[PDB]
DNA sequence: ACCA
């Protein structure tokens, strides 16, 4: 069925499935539509014989230079996507809800790449985008496909962040705290302003693009302080670095960061240490530091995140496209 | 445009 | 030079 967004009882039932699923993702929560307020939301689910939801897809529809919308279920659907027969049923529902308004339905679930899974998806008629577009770099896909994820279930008796790490890394983590860095956290307007100053400062420094403050304000209004937490590192009243982390499903996800110019006193290490501590304190399975370009010491993303994740990066299946209008699809998408 | 998210 |  299609979710009636003006029906609060249906919406609470949909949200309760999302929030309790082991496949849940923040970008599949209905709150994500409130963040992406320039996109149009279309949400579908499937029920079992008892009428309980067993699968859901939150899509957002965006504009293109053509008559057709681009429909995108970010890190969705919420279900075991390897159970492809079930996936076809849910995508079938999504396609009926779209009503021919979109040229594609794209989803990019956090499931590992494998040759057999890629071949199955293609056999069921999906177009996949992963190792065939790898040469175009991290932005060949909308979300990074290679991700640095810390599996905390390997450390069932860890009490603090330092319990996860070799002595050499312990030292690195201890450094900012020894030198006076302190971290506080919350999800109020005060922390948001602190984040935003460091975010815009970093943005100008790396010469990259950055989101307006209203994006983060909408995200603060959508998610409570048990879901969204801003971490702020200072040394003796001086603002050094921040990070935004979202706790949802099986993971705490470090999504956004900023840091001031010049000497940061290794404050970004202190932010990570406290975000990891949050994951330990809430018995979260995973701490996700997010995307890298390549597993190489030439990639500054991998080098920094490799301090906290000694395992290999996780490589996901990438983008899975249900092609609905092939003429517009060939115009707008290149298959590498 | 740039990290997703 | 690195701390997105």
């Amino acid at each position: 069925p299609v979710l009636n967004l003006n029906d609060p009882q249906a919406v609470e039932r949909y949200e309760e499935f999302m929030r309790q699923s082991p496949y849940g993702q923040v970008t599949q929560d209905l709150g994500w539509a409130k963040v992406k307020n320039n996109w149009e939301p279309v949400d579908v689910y499937l029920e079992d014989d008892q009428g309980a939801i067993i699968a859901a897809m939150s899509m957002l529809l965006g504009d293109t230079p053509t008559d057709k919308k681009f429909a995108y279920a970010s890190k969705g659907p919420v279900m075991d996507v390897t159970d492809v027969d079930l996936l076809d049923r849910l995508v079938d529902e999504a396609v009926k809800a779209l009503d021919g308004r979109a040229y594609v339905l794209r989803f990019d679930p956090e499931v590992a790449y494998s040759d057999e899974f890629n071949t199955t998806l293609q056999d069921h008629g999906y177009v996949t985008r992963n190792r065939n577009v790898a040469d175009a770099g991290m932005h060949a896909t909308i979300q990074p496909r290679l991700n640095m994820v810390l599996d905390l279930t390997k450390f069932p008796d860890a009490k603090t962040t330092l319990d996860l790490y070799p002595s050499k890394t312990k030292s690195k983590i201890k450094r900012p705290f020894r030198d006076g860095v302190e971290v506080h956290s919350g999800n109020s307007a005060t922390e948001l302003d602190e984040f935003f100053k460091t975010y815009t400062t970093m943005a100008e420094r790396h010469g990259i693009t950055h989101r307006p403050i209203e994006y983060f304000q909408r995200m603060q209004a959508a998610f409570d302080a048990d879901t969204m937490r801003i971490f702020v590192a200072e040394r003796e009243g001086k603002l050094l670095s921040t990070g935004i982390a979202l706790k949802y499903g099986r993971k705490i996800w470090y999504m956004y960061a900023g840091s001031m110019d010049g000497n940061t006193y290794y404050a970004p290490y202190a932010v990570q240490s406290e975000m990891i501590q949050w994951a330990l304190d809430t018995n979260t399975d995973l701490y996700d530091l997010g995307g890298i370009e390549s597993e190489s010491t030439d990639d500054s993303l991998y080098v920094f995140k490799h301090v906290f994740v000694k395992d290999a990066p996780r490589e996901y299946i990438g983008e899975i496209d249900k092609v609905l209008d092939p003429e517009v699809y060939a115009e707008l998408v290149k298959d590498g | 445009a740039x990290c997703x998210x």
